[PDB]
C-alpha cells in the first residue's frame, strides 16, 4: 500500500523540534534527554530491549538498550476498499468547536465532483426471482 | 619546582591549576566508552644512534607543534634492552666521559614510555571522541573514574591571556624525572589500587598531568572562544561542550593552528599516560 508513508515519516521527524526545543510539549520530559542523545551521537545504535539480546559483540562497538518508546499507534488501511466510522456516544472528555471566543461556527467548504465517486439511485427491489 | 608557569609574571602551576573552572551542563551523554591497551606498534630496522636527549628538547620537539620534520623513528632506541641513560636523561648506547648511568628500574620505565611513543602513523590509535571522553572523565570525577553522566565546559579567567604562552611554557617544561616513579610502579606489576593511592599522595604529578590533558583538549577542540576584558589585561576564554561537538582536529587559524601528525602524537600521549589508572585489559 506504498504511500505518503515516507513523507509522513519526514513530517513527523520535523514536528518534534517545535516540541523538543520549545517548552509546552508532550516531552514528558525525559524524551528530551533520550532524543537529544539519539540526535547527537551518530555512532551508537539504539536497540529496543528485545533486539539487544541478539546483537552480541561483532559489530559497531557503539550501541545501547534503548527503551521508553513514543506512544503513537497508527492504524493501517486494508486494500482499496474504503473505511467506515461508527461515531460514538460514550466518552469521558470533550473537544472544542470554534475558538473559545465565539458563537456559531460556519465551515464554508468545497464539494466533490460527479466524475469522482458517483451516485446510484437504483433501489434494489428484488432478491431471487420468486420475489417478482 | 615543576615549572614557573610564565606570563611575564611567575607562577607555580598550582595557582594556574586552581585558576580555571570546569562546570557541567545538560544533555547527559549516556555513552560510557571503554579503555584499550595502547597499541604500542613499535618497529623499524633503521635507528638513530648517538646521544638522543630525552627530557626537554624531547618533549618540546614532540608536543609543542614545532617543525613537523617527519619526527620519525629517532626514538627507536627504545627497543634493544641493553641501551643506557645518562642522568641528564640522554639515551645512548655508549657513555663516553666516564659519565654514569641510572639504576635499572628507572631505565625500564623510561624505555617503556618512549617505546610506546615510537612510530605513530603506523600505530592504529582509536578515534578521538573516546579520548576526549576519557580526558574529561579524569579531570572531572578525579582518579575514581566514574562515567560522566553529563557534559562539561571549561573556562579560564585572568591570564594576561596568552594561551599560546601556555603552550610555550609547556615547550620549556621537563617531565621525565617527574613521571619516572609512576611508570616504575607500573613496571614491577603493582595494581590499580596502590597506584591510585600513589597518585593521590604524591600530587606533584597529579597537577602536571591535569595541566597536560587540559592543554591537549584545548589544543584539539573547536568549540573554543576567547575574549579580553578591555578594562585590564585579562583574557577570559572558554571552551564549550567539549565532548559532543568534536570529532576531528582543528584548523581555525585563530586559536592554535594545529597540524595533523603531531595531533596524533598528542592523542597517543593522553592515551598512554591515562592507561595505568584504569581497569583490566
Amino acid at each position: 500500500h506504498k504511500d505518503s508513508s515516507m513523507t509522513w515519516l519526514k513530517s513527523y521527524a520535523d514536528m518534534i523540534y517545535d516540541s523538543v526545543k520549545n517548552s509546552n510539549s508532550t516531552i514528558t520530559p525525559e524524551i528530551r534527554k533520550l532524543y537529544l542523545r539519539m540526535y547527537n551521537q551518530y555512532m551508537r545504535i539504539f536497540l529496543p530491549i528485545e533486539q539487544y539480546m541478539l546483537y552480541d559483540n561483532t559489530c559497531w562497538p557503539f550501541s545501547e538498550k534503548i527503551t521508553l518508546k513514543i506512544n503513537v499507534r497508527l492504524i493501517s488501511s486494508r486494500e482499496n476498499q474504503p473505511v467506515l466510522w461508527k461515531t460514538p456516544i460514550d466518552t469521558e472528555n470533550l473537544i472544542s468547536i470554534v475558538q473559545p471566543d465565539e458563537p456559531i461556527n460556519k465551515l464554508n467548504f468545497t464539494a466533490i465532483p460527479s466524475t469522482m465517486i458517483r451516485l446510484n439511485d437504483n433501489i434494489t427491489m428484488y432478491r431471487a426471482v420468486k420475489d417478482m | 619546582m615543576t615549572l614557573t608557569y610564565w606570563d611575564k609574571e611567575k607562577r607555580m602551576t598550582l595557582k594556574q591549576m586552581i585558576q580555571q573552572v570546569a562546570i557541567n551542563e545538560q544533555e547527559n551523554e549516556l555513552t560510557h566508552y571503554v579503555f584499550t591497551t595502547p597499541l604500542s606498534m613499535p618497529t623499524f630496522g633503521k635507528p638513530m644512534l648517538g646521544y638522543v636527549p630525552l627530557n626537554e628538547v624531547a618533549t618540546s620537539k614532540f608536543f609543542s607543534n614545532v617543525n613537523d620534520f617527519d619526527r620519525d623513528n629517532q626514538l627507536a632506541m627504545a627497543h634493544f634492552p641493553d641501551t643506557t641513560i645518562t642522568q641528564a636523561y640522554n639515551l645512548t648506547n655508549s657513555i663516553k666521559p666516564g659519565d654514569t648511568s641510572l639504576p635499572d628500574a628507572e631505565v625500564a620505565a623510561l624505555k617503556w614510555f618512549w617505546k610506546f611513543f615510537t612510530s605513530i602513523n603506523l600505530v592504529r590509535q582509536p578515534p578521538m571522541d573516546n579520548v576526549m571522553y576519557w580526558a574529561c572523565q579524569f579531570l572531572s570525577s578525579g582518579t575514581s573514574f566514574l562515567p560522566l553522566e553529563r557534559d562539561v565546559e571549561i573556562v579560564f579567567s585572568g591570564f594576561k591571556g596568552s594561551h599560546i604562552c601556555m603552550f610555550s611554557n609547556l615547550r620549556q617544561m621537563n617531565l621525565s624525572p617527574i613521571l619516572c616513579p609512576y611508570y616504575d610502579l607500573i613496571t614491577n606489576f603493582k595494581t590499580t589500587t596502590e597506584i591510585r593511592a600513589y597518585v593521590d599522595a604524591h600530587e606533584e604529578l597529579k597537577s602536571l598531568l591535569t595541566y597536560l590533558c587540559l592543554c591537549t583538549i584545548v589544543g584539539l577542540c573547536d568549540t573554543f572562544t576567547e575574549t579580553r576584558n578591555m578594562d585590564t589585561g585579562e583574557y577570559v576564554w572558554k571552551v564549550r561542550d567539549v565532548v559532543s561537538r568534536n570529532h576531528t582536529p582543528a584548523q581555525n587559524v585563530e586559536k592554535f593552528c594545529y597540524t595533523i601528525q603531531n595531533a596524533k602524537y598528542m592523542i597517543q600521549l593522553v592515551h598512554v599516560l591515562l592507561f595505568p589508572l584504569t581497569d583490566n585489559k
